[PDB]
């Protein structure tokens, strides 16, 4: 039953242990779907969350192999337990709409019909471009507010939204804001902390 | 709160002090511009004997065999780039067979690291997978602690290799400032194991390399076998932990183990596994291994008792009903006082019966043709037993000859068995023997190598002659191959060739009688056969394949 698994590791904060831990999973032919690693309040210790797909049998012996590593102090397979799944995503979204957005898509591989589309900025006065950029901004803001997010940065052409929720909500929000034109995004990958519920 | 032991000392002076602090008396290595500040600080120091092999791979295998005889880490000192990458194979082998080993290798100056300079390689990254732990000393103030951690890691738990990457500018610097400064398993589980052992109807002891960790291991294994009247079998790396001339002793078990150990292990209702990872070449087919132990566990009357110090090797291949995490020699210390002697005549008789009904056998060279390989080993066993079995250390390559040495040579002495079993590196026999003869210069160090294995490291005979290291090479040849006599005498090994059973005792005696400070090769023209017993692919241990005259 190829299920998805989440490993939390307490690990030493020396160089190479990420390469050693990442490599230990690669030895077994494991693709790290997401990994998060940072310092603890203890400067010489780091906590990391590893997310991957595999059957529990192979994943358990992989987990027991990782924990054997010298810089590794503990690895917990939090998959079959009450954890709190969260993930932070940042996304820069264009306010110019799917008309103009194709120009950028075309020109980062490089147009006649697209620049003659009804709601392309070249065919519109400066205010309706201003009003539509703010209308698109208002839709993105209402959308990101509904998922529990925040509009962090705003510019003449785009805006940055910040959202932290379940990875399902994160994927849903990204797909839901896709038609505005995501210029670049950065999701943290799944992070987890066990719950007592 | 500051340590001044190293103030004013260069990197090499800090190094030799750190080597003395770890009772390091013998080192192996090869020079190079990236490690010269450390190389010149040890070669010229008289505290350490230095041995310069012809290849850095030999140095690693020489440190392996040195570490097997003298249960202490073998120190390796190679240069950066090509030198260090040559030790990758001996390093993975030490990790695969649990051999304590410490590799100090040079590196370009820290400002040139990453610039792909001359002889720069990601040694810390290449060794990372094949080493137990590694580090790159980035400042001279780190050097003493990183060395302490290197030896500590290499020798604790399951022993293994560590690599310390030493930049040239770090070890050539001077430290002008000070710096800041065997446990058993759970008592109740040990007790549970003893009570299970005492109530066992037919138990078996399964000894591995973990028993050889301390000299008190075999002493306590003999006590467990005597006080419990329990038969003993060993892995290929447990050879020597139990005296095989004991009538209680089943011999090696596994793919090519003894038919009686393969049979008795499958009938035993209790397994006493002592420092053994259950290799695929031990179990045959995992689900079919020890069915009587499996069934005795389902009824609560027995099962597998597992003593391991590494938590990843417990329940990793075989469900152990009573896991005893911790040192096995310390766990045994609290174990054998709880073992009550019980009548096990029938069980011993059953084993002893099969031991006499399915022995290692083979049709000898009927006419005057080439030697059967088993005949060469049997003649070595007879003459070594007469000369004094305790005076012998025996290493092997990797091949048929390796199994013949396990089958037809009787193993009595702890830490007298130096073979590559985990990684199976061919060419291991000759340098490991050179390393063995170094750790025990007074002992008969025999190398049982084959024509293909010997060919991978045979140039190290020049190292044996240069340092008066009298390794006695027993070469098995079958045939495309060179003249191994003229080959050996090219570099000082006064070798000779045998070719008949009627010729064998004289040649075997003259080869053992040769100068113990002078290498010699006994080439044997041998008719290579198959290895029996054998476990076919996907067959159980009791579906063994004895065949010559036992079908
Ligand atoms: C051609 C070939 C054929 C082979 N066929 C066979 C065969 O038929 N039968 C066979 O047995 N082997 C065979 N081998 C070797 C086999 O592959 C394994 O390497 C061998 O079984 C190792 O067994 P081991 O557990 O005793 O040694 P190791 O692999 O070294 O494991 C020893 C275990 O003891 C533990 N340990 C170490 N020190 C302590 C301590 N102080 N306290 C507690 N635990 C400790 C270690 O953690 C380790 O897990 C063969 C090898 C070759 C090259
Ligand atoms: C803890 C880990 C990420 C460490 N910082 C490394 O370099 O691998
Ligand atoms: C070293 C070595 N090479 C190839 C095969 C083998 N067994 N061992
Ligand atoms: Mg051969």
């Amino acid at each position: 039953p190829r299920k998805q698994h989440v490993l939390n590791c307490l690990v030493q904060n020396e160089p190479g242990v990420l390469s050693r831990v990442s490599g230990t999973l690669a030895a077994r032919g494991f693709n790290i779907d997401s990994l998060v690693v940072c310092n603890t309040e203890v400067k010489d210790l780091s906590r990391m969350t590893i997310v991957l797909q595999g059957q529990d049998g192979v994943i358990e012996q992989a987990r027991r192999q990782i924990e054997d590593l010298v810089p590794v102090y503990a690895v917990l397979d939090y998959t079959n337990s009450e954890i709190i799944k969260r993930e932070l995503v940042m996304a820069r979204i264009s306010l110019l709409g799917t008309e103009y957005f194709e120009d950028l898509l075309l020109h980062h591989h490089t147009v006649a019909e697209i620049r003659e589309k009804q709601f392309h900025p070249a065919n519109l006065p400066a205010s309706e471009v201003l009003r539509l950029k703010h209308e698109h901004l208002n839709d993105i803001t209402n959308l990101t507010n509904n998922f529990g997010g925040r509009v962090v940065d705003i510019s003449e052409t785009s805006c940055i939204v910040e959202l932290s929720a379940k990875p399902t909500r994160i994927s849903a929000f990204l797909k839901l804001v896709e038609p505005f034109g995501v210029l670049e995004c950065a999701r943290s990958g799944m992070m987890a902390l066990p719950r007592t519920p | 709160g500051l340590d001044y032991s190293f103030i004013g000392l260069s990197g090499g002076q800090i190094f030799q002090e750190m080597m003395l602090r770890h009772d390091v008396k013998q080192v192996f290595g090869y020079p190079g511009g990236a490690i010269l500040p450390v190389f010149d600080a040890i070669y010229n120091s008289p505290h350490f004997e230095f041995v310069l092999p012809r290849h850095e791979q030999g140095a690693g295998h020489m440190a392996e065999g040195y570490a097997r005889v003298s249960g202490k880490p073998g120190v390796v000192l190679v240069t950066s780039g090509p030198g260090a990458t040559n030790v990758i194979t001996p390093m993975q082998d030490a990790l695969s067979d649990g051999v304590p080993m410490v590799v100090f290798c040079g590196q370009v100056a820290t400002n040139l690291i990453g610039s792909d300079a001359f002889q720069e390689a990601d040694v810390v990254g290449i060794s990372r997978s094949c080493t137990k732990w590694n580090v790159m000393v980035k400042d001279i103030a780190e050097l003493p602690r990183r060395i302490n951690e290197a030896f500590k890691i290499a020798t604790t738990g399951r022993p293994g290799p560590v690599l310390v990457d030493l930049p040239k500018d770090v070890t050539a610097a001077i430290l002008r400032t000070p710096i800041p400064a065997p446990l058993p398993g759970d008592a109740d589980l040990i007790t549970e194991a003893a009570q299970m052992i005492n109530k066992a109807k037919r138990p078996i002891i399964f000894a591995g390399n973990g028993v050889l960790s301390s000299p008190e291991g075999p002493k306590l294994l003999k006590e467990l076998s005597d006080k419990g009247r329990i038969p003993v079998t060993t892995t290929l790396q447990g050879l020597g932990a139990f005296d095989e001339r004991d009538e209680k002793s089943l011999h090696m078990i596994g793919m090519h183990g003894s038919a009686y150990a393969n049979f008795a292990m499958q009938e035993a209702d209790v397994l006493i596994a002592l420092g053994v990872r259950f290799d695929d070449r031990v179990t045959g087919k995992v689900d079919t291994f020890a069915p009587a132990a499996k069934a005795a566990a389902a009824e609560g009357r027995g099962g597998i008792i597992h003593f391991e110090i590494q938590p990843k090797n417990i329940n990793k291949i075989v469900e152990g009903q009573i896991p005893v995490l911790g040192d096995v020699v310390a766990s045994l210390g609290e174990l054998v006082p709880q073992i009550e002697a019980v009548d096990r005549s029938a069980w011993i008789g059953r084993c002893k019966a099969t031991k006499e009904r399915y022995p290692f056998t083979y049709t000898p060279s009927q006419e005057g043709q080439k030697l059967k390989p088993q005949e060469v080993v049997q003649e070595l066993d007879r003459q070594a037993e007469a000369l004094g079995k305790e005076k012998f250390v025996i290493s092997t390559g990797v091949g048929q000859h390796q199994m013949w040495a396990c089958q037809y040579y009787r193993w009595t002495e702890p830490r007298s068995w130096v073979s590559s079993g985990g990684l199976g590196t061919m060419g291991f026999g000759l340098p490991s023997a050179i390393g063995a003869k170094v750790a025990a210069p007074e002992k008969y160090v025999i190398d049982i190598d084959g024509d293909a294995s010997f060919s991978m490291t045979a140039m190290e005979l020049a190292t044996a002659s240069q340092y008066d290291i009298g390794v006695k090479v027993l070469l098995f040849n079958n045939e495309t191959n060179p003249d191994f006599v003229k080959l050996s005498e090219s570099m000082g090994a006064k070798g000779l060739r045998c070719t008949k059973l009627e010729d064998l005792p004289r040649m075997m005696k003259e080869f053992l009688e040769y100068d113990g400070k002078r290498p010699i090769v006994l080439e044997c023209l041998v008719s290579s056969e198959h290895v029996y017993p054998m476990i076919p692919a996907g067959k159980a241990l009791h579906e063994q394949l004895l065949h010559p005259l036992l079908r």
